């Protein structure tokens, strides 16, 4: 009845944020405000194929009044490209959003199993110690030596006596701290060597023993 | 993924990647192919980090005005307290200006949001650590 008009974007600006990276469990909303005569329809694709609400647990909400799609409680399987298609007898336009669902590790550093491995070596030989760490918030690594001041190895607070041997700081490198290297190992260099990895959430530690002979 | 590997700091606002420009300017961008958004983070202490470009090797810093620039040599204005908030985003507050509670932030357009005008309730301070690819 009215002069035909191919679909167009009613609010381009509100569309520039192409990449949507959000932490898991959050709620994502993609909007493609458009118009045209006859009045255009709207449908969504996900990684190429049609996107029906049966494709994700709990489906999703579409509010055509706002040309939007809404997904509550994002999960890893929601990762992908989301494309809206606006179509009427006289045309088609589309926009594609990239949804990335990030999982966080709000935990203390996880230390690799095994490392640092215990040891008993021969004098004068140069011995290493590898400590490998997984941590979301940037971790900080420090190597310690289980001191034996007086006769006790356990201090007055039930915490084992130690001495800081190597600390991470600007320089070194994430990979230089990953290892504690000894020189002409002696006798007194006998004991337990501990790697301490700590982040803004907590601290984790692994030990290894080294006897001299 | 691996704290030693580079990452991109994605702002929740305009959905920008934090970018340090050779001229020492730091803004935002969606150009996930840029070479000045790749950041390497290092901790001086538990929870205290440095952020720097793996291209210009500049360190992200914030002056007494609240401006984020690319410093060639680290220093106090180069330290930030990294925090994983409860909403699961990362905030970065100036170590030097911790009290003034200045956060690292980007406006919606993708430009530095001078620490002073930054607030904890805000959305420009919220960053998501992303992989390069």
């Amino acid at each position: 009845n009215r002069m035909p008009v191919a679909p167009y974007w009613t609010s381009p600006e509100k569309m520039e944020k192409k990449l949507h990276a959000v932490p898991a469990a959050k709620t994502v909303k993609f909007k493609c405000p458009s118009s045209g005569t006859p009045q255009p329809t709207l449908r969504w694709l996900k990684n190429g194929k049609e996107f029906k609400p049966d494709h994700r647990i709990g489906g999703y909400k579409v509010r055509y009044a706002t040309w939007s799609i809404i997904m509550d409680s994002v999960v890893p399987s929601d990762k992908g490209n989301y494309t809206c298609i606006v179509e009427n007898e006289y045309g088609s336009i589309n926009h594609t959003y990239q949804l990335d669902v990030v999982e966080r590790s709000p935990h203390r550093p996880i230390l690799q199993a095994g490392l640092p491995a215990n040891k008993t070596v021969a004098l004068g030989s140069n011995v290493e110690f590898m400590c490998k760490v997984y941590s979301d918030p940037q971790p900080h690594i420090q190597w310690l030596k289980h001191i034996e001041v007086n006769g006790s190895k356990i201090g007055p607070d039930n915490l084992p006596y130690v001495q800081i041997l190597k600390t991470a700081g600007v320089n070194t490198t994430d990979k230089e701290m990953e290892v504690l290297h000894l020189r002409n190992v002696s006798f007194e260099d006998a004991g337990e060597y501990t790697c301490l990895a700590g982040n803004s959430i907590g601290l984790s530690h692994h030990s290894a023993w080294l006897t001299v002979l | 993924g691996n704290y030693k590997k580079p990452k991109l700091l994605y702002c929740s606002n305009g959905g920008h990647f934090l970018r340090i420009l050779p001229d020492g300017t730091v803004d935002g961008t969606r150009d996930r192919s840029d070479q000045h958004i790749q950041l390497q983070l290092s901790a001086e202490s538990v929870g205290e980090v440095y952020i720097k470009s793996t291209e210009t090797g500049q360190y992200l810093a914030m002056d007494t005005d609240g401006l984020l620039y690319g410093s060639q040599t680290p220093n106090e204005e180069c330290l930030f307290l990294e925090r994983l908030e409860e909403n699961h985003y990362n905030t970065y507050i100036s170590k030097k200006h911790a009290e003034k509670n200045w956060f690292v932030g980007l406006k919606k357009n993708g430009s530095c949001k001078r620490g002073p005008r930054t607030h904890y309730g805000q959305k420009a301070i919220l960053f998501l650590p992303l992989p390069v690819s």
